[PDB]
């Protein structure tokens, strides 16, 4: 009814609204832990990822080096292979 | 004014040349493999170098690209050393992009002169870092990435990256620039000096 | 007859029930950042440090690493003085 | 009954061999540098290369002496790529010491099983979680970390250490265990796959 | 990401799911409780028999047995009153006019 | 046997509800004891009335409350005895009903024993003549009125309107044994006042 | 029995629909508070009490009580003239 | 204060308070009461010789509950003299500190600011008329006293019931208190139909 409801009602306001005050609170202290921690710079990759050319100085210049590093090593054994043999 | 295509390609501009001024600076490439041009009211140094050159403009032009469409969220120069692969320097660039300037009818407000006179600054503070950042000493090369959002379309040669973060650094924080509709935020991140 | 007094708390109702919703919305999305972060070993440095042995595992195989880098370069500069003084 | 003496013999034991087994099951180091012994009601491999052993007993002991004093809040297994440094997994043990146990008129009321068998069960979840695991395809090595209180007063052959975060990250917070005295959860962040 | 981690993310989740069931049962049980304390000091009082108006309503014949039987007690007693006054006027005229 | 339909069941409760009625006016005295009949059912000797108002008043109820029971939307019968000059509630039976709104779709009959279900009803009506070994004597001149809780969600018939739900002060229970047709449960009640 | 819980994700679909249920029985039983809350209260208040711990005294001996006296002889003495008067009249045919 | 001084302020109220509102409602005629000055406001009593006896009884007794701190509430109960049934109803929800039995501190409230509470709360009992239905039947009263159930029941009293009003509102006016009873009240009255 009119007056029975609005018992209820009275009741049910008063409850929703201890959890509204409890909740801003809990809100609150979230956002206090949040700002106080170290982990600042957090990456999300539901919103980034990150992108670069495929072929680039870096990838070109790790490869000169292994081929350099294989060409000297061939070289150094065909000098040995020459030395050892004039004996 | 400044309008969205105006923007970008200001911006691309500025990586253009602030990145051809940290390679030269930290030794990545020989000294006189560059030339002097004035730009922004300073001397700048800019590569000769075919190949840098041809990787540096598909970058930028790229990059332009995807200011224009508002979807990049930082610039990266990760300078590496090129035997182990480990990190000593990246130079990380926030760049903010308004998305509502697509709904543009009016150039923005902003004069690009106010716009050119605060690049000039952040150029002249790379070019200043020259005094303290330390010598690198071991051959580095670098590598140029670009963070977007995520539903970015990945271009024919590009392809997804690690973030290449850097361990046991020090920071330099440099002042930030805007035309309104691209803010662009600059900092270098190096090696603890040893000993 | 008061049945109004009660009409005006149906409203009143939804409104905290509509603003719990929300606060509870936002402390879920608080609670996944902090829960996301801890798993990532995020503290508060007030409270916290972290501590290790200075000589480790990873210390000692990157030592070997940079001494095996020392040691090719080494050898690449005394082979080079031999091959100049000879002749 | 379980005593604060015992619950951090119980725990520093379950760590030695926690360890292990993340290092066998990682492929750190080769399957054919561990042998295998049975513990918990489980078939456990442990490294038999004697620099190992003595890294980890030496901190094993040291976290001993911090668990009876409920000092110690984490233990951090940090797996990285040599050559680059770049870190790849934390496989992270929060530990929660009840402080007051110190002042115990009595052993607390836990069978020893009942705590293997938590224990069993926190050891089978990461073999279990490991399956789905992204490969690691360089050669890597490990350090422990401990996450200590501010004010703890620091050993000889102990040192700060930064926290290594993987912000770049995936993570799963997997089993934990308790003596009623010590309770460890356990998780582990790892690299976010590219390409 | 990957359908890889997506097998770890549903042994999380569930232990998740898990804990707030019992979370939310162990709350079922403290409310089913405090209603019951509550429906209990409710038969120690003096007025008996409750009743929900939220989904429930209570109907009656507007003509019945006690309605009818009430208007019957009136309808008895107006008589009475009518007849106490012709009585009462009868001597109020009988006495003034020497009749008595 | 062949099973419980759905206004099977709600004929059997209100048939119910005719003769408990009945046996309580006539045991506690709100009609003349010479204005009921003796009569056979359920196995039992059971008083109904004879008295053409009363049976024209409890016809039009059983018959609303058989309707009611169809449509599954009774939730209770209470019987309340009231001092007729006071208005006091001197004796209140209530009577819960629970209907299984899915009877209806049902696709056939369900099953319980014709016998089982009339021995349960039986069990019940022998309590309610049984209650004359305790229930107090009426000292003032009472009459009854017939109260039916159904689901708010009703369209009041004309004849029928909204009434208090009567409670009783200062009394005393006694539960009696339920009884089902798996499609209607029925549990009674009888709150009395003991003279003090 | 839970061994079986192998099934991750189709537990949680289960554990869910348990958590929605579980939210509803919840809301309900809180309004049922309510109700109980209000009606006990509001009825406190119209002078109900706990027969435990409340007991009502008065005067057997009152007003009330006398003036319900005084109704009844009233209709006593009433009725009973009536009948003496009626009586006398009679006397003189 | 003491817990037999109070017991006497009290005890004394009750007297006004019902002798007014047997005026209030006029369930005695008008021509049978007498003006009197007390607290700071003039007040009416009762001068009907039996009227007298009763309300001396039920308040000497109310009084001597009030030191033993067993007294729960007092109602005034107005019903229809054929009838039976209640149509107003007066309660004063009595709340005692049975504490005050272990002092050695008579306390600090002030007996003025005592009697300015009790003024004001007799205030509302009469600021009532233009609210409270009229009685248009011959009424009579009762009073009912909530006590503790294993209280002793005194010669000549004897259990009673609430004596409800079926359809009825509670309106709660004011109240007032001393250190170790603290009286609130309200009227109910019958709802219009």
């Amino acid at each position: 009814f009119s007056r029975e409801e609005a018992d209820t009602l009275r009741l049910k306001v008063e409850e929703l609204e201890g959890e509204r005050s409890r909740l801003e609170e809990e809100k609150r202290m979230l956002e206090a832990q949040l700002e106080r921690r170290a982990l600042q710079g957090d990456y999300d990759q539901s919103r980034t990822k990150v992108l670069h050319m495929s072929l680039n100085p870096t990838s070109v210049a790790r490869q000169r080096l292994r081929e350099d590093h294989s060409q000297l090593q061939a070289e150094c054994e065909r000098l040995r292979g020459l030395l050892r043999a004039m004996e | 004014g400044i309008t969205l295509r105006g923007s970008a390609e200001i911006v691309a501009e500025f990586f253009s040349f602030g990145i051809n001024s940290i390679l030269y600076q930290r030794g990545i490439y020989p000294s006189e493999t560059f030339t002097r041009v004035q730009k922004y009211g300073l001397t700048l140094l800019v590569t000769t170098d075919l190949e840098l050159i041809k990787y540096l403009n598909n970058v930028v032009e790229q990059l332009k690209d995807w200011l224009y469409k508002c979807s990049v969220q930082k610039l990266v120069v990760v300078i590496s050393n090129i035997e182990s692969g480990e990190v000593l320097e990246r130079w990380q660039f926030d760049i903010e992009c308004d998305k509502t300037a697509k709904d543009d009818s009016a150039p923005r407000e902003k004069s690009q002169k106010a716009i050119q006179d605060e690049i000039r600054s952040v150029i002249a503070q790379i070019t200043a870092t020259v005094t303290f950042l330390p010598l690198l000493e071991v051959s580095c090369s670098f590598d140029l990435l670009i963070y977007t959002d995520k539903d970015l379309v990945v271009p024919e040669k590009w392809e997804e990256s690690g973030p290449q973060f850097i361990t046991n650094s020090e920071e330099v924080r440099l002042r930030s620039f805007t035309t309104t509709i691209h803010k662009v935020n600059s900092m270098v991140a190096y090696k603890i000096p040893v000993n």
